């Protein structure tokens, strides 16, 4: 996991 | 640009000077773009006046600390600035000395005054199998900057020095992730994630509670059993080493953008390290061990909360089956990362991992994951083909 995310 | 057909609208000064694919042209051959240097440039680029580059030595108690403040504190954030990394100390380490590494692969960029640390990019080696071909080639990560020093033409600069480094040693391509859109990705990955304690991802605003739904229905529709189901499943030590390795070699042949690794390289990414990477595997009734799966350890810091600050993340690694289901592996690393104190667990679709993804109540998220080759023409593939995982 290199970049940022969350759940939509 | 974070969407592939805004980046359509933009105009690309440094990109459009390297040696990289159009983001509209179609790729039908497998080659190098610019051919390898005869001669290697000897002298440093230009940094602003008042800085100077630097070669950290994470050996030093003192000089690693600097280099996790700077990243603890500068690196990367979600889009609404909630949550910033939060790499260890320990962690670094693990991701930037494997085997082959080379001190002036970690360049930093030093204010003359203060001798203090704003800016950083890394390069290990790596030996990458891309279609049919197998190159050696080097991993670029942590490319940092300091926040007050931001947009001003400092980026391009430290791509262009690393590049400097790694050409003096015979490297010509390169391999990257990145979340922003550039051109022109390999292949695009989606997140996906899994929560493990949904009550403190709904409290800091990670997740909301979905369609219809109340806390108490969610709380018990992410439970999970106390124990692992898988027989036999115990953590890896130094007499798997070699058969993991045997393992993951075969397994990997089937993807078309994967790692090459030999068994020293295999006991360094994968030997449990206690918060950093976590590895067990699957031995039968006959001594043999024929599954493995792994998960490495990434929290980051959640910011202008009161009373939360981190957030405690596992990240799915590689996970090669033979004779145990993926399906009972990826269920039963979720039971190890709820026993272990983690708040979710995070996975992309690559690989195989879009089987297990739906079935074991994975969040589909907002994030894309893209995957870029320095210096190397070839056709872009589907997410089901990769076989990259990077820190
Ligand atoms: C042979 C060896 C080859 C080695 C080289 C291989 C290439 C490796 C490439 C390194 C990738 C390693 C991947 C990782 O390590 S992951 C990198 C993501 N990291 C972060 O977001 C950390 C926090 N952010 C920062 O520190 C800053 O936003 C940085 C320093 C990233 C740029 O903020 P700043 O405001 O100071 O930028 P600028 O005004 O100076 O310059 C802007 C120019 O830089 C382009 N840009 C922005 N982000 C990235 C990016 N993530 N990859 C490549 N390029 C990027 C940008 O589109 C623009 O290009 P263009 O507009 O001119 O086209």
């Amino acid at each position: 996991g290199n970049c940022f995310s969350k759940p939509r | 640009a974070k969407t592939m057909e805004e980046a359509s609208k933009r105009s690309y000064q440094f990109w459009d000077t390297q040696p990289v694919p159009k983001l509209g042209e179609v790729v039908n051959t497998h080659g190098p773009v610019e051919p390898d240097k005869d001669n290697i440039r000897q002298e440093p680029y230009t940094l602003p006046q008042g800085f100077t580059w630097d070669a950290l030595d994470l050996g030093d108690r003192g000089v690693l600390k600097e280099l996790y403040t700077l990243l603890n504190e500068n690196y990367v954030e979600d889009d609404d600035n909630m949550f910033r990394f939060d790499y260890s100390p320990e962690f670094l380490l693990w991701a930037l000395r494997p085997p082959g590494w080379l001190p002036q692969w970690h360049c930093g960029v030093r204010v003359v005054s203060s001798r203090k640390l704003v800016g950083f990019i890394s390069a290990i080696p790596a030996n990458i199998h891309i279609y049919d071909t197998e190159k050696k080639m080097v991993e670029i990560n942590f490319l940092c900057v300091h926040k007050k020093l931001r947009s001003k033409r400092v980026a391009p600069v430290l791509i262009r020095e690393i590049t400097r480094r790694v050409h003096l040693e015979g490297i010509f391509q390169a391999v990257y992730t990145a979340g922003v859109v550039l051109p022109k990705p390999v292949g695009t990955c989606r997140y996906w994630h899994r929560s493990l304690n949904p009550r403190k991802l709904i409290e800091v605003k990670f997740s909301h509670l979905s369609r219809n739904m109340t806390m108490q229905r969610t709380m018990k529709l992410y439970r999970l059993p106390e124990t692992p189901k898988t027989a036999g499943l115990r953590p890896m030590e130094t007499k798997d080493i070699p058969v993991v390795h045997q393992l993951l070699t075969r397994y990997l042949k089937q993807f078309h953008l994967t790692p090459v690794m030999s068994q020293e390289e295999v006991e360094h990414w994968f030997y449990p390290q206690e918060n950093i990477i976590d590895t067990f595997v699957v031995e039968n009734a006959n001594g043999e061990v024929t599954d493995f799966l792994s998960f490495y350890t990434l929290p980051s810091t959640i910011m202008n909360h009161p009373t939360h600050k981190s957030l405690k993340a596992a990240y799915s690694f590689y996970n090669v089956h033979t004779q145990t289901p993926l399906l009972d592996l990826m269920s039963d690393a979720l039971v190890l990362a709820k026993m272990k104190g983690f708040d979710v667990f995070n996975a992309l679709d690559l690989m195989e991992n879009k089987t297990f993804l739906e079935k074991l109540k994975f969040g589909i998220g907002d994030g894309n994951l893209q995957y870029y080759l320095y210096n190397w023409k070839c056709p872009s593939m589907g997410a089901e083909k990769v076989g990259l995982v990077l820190q």
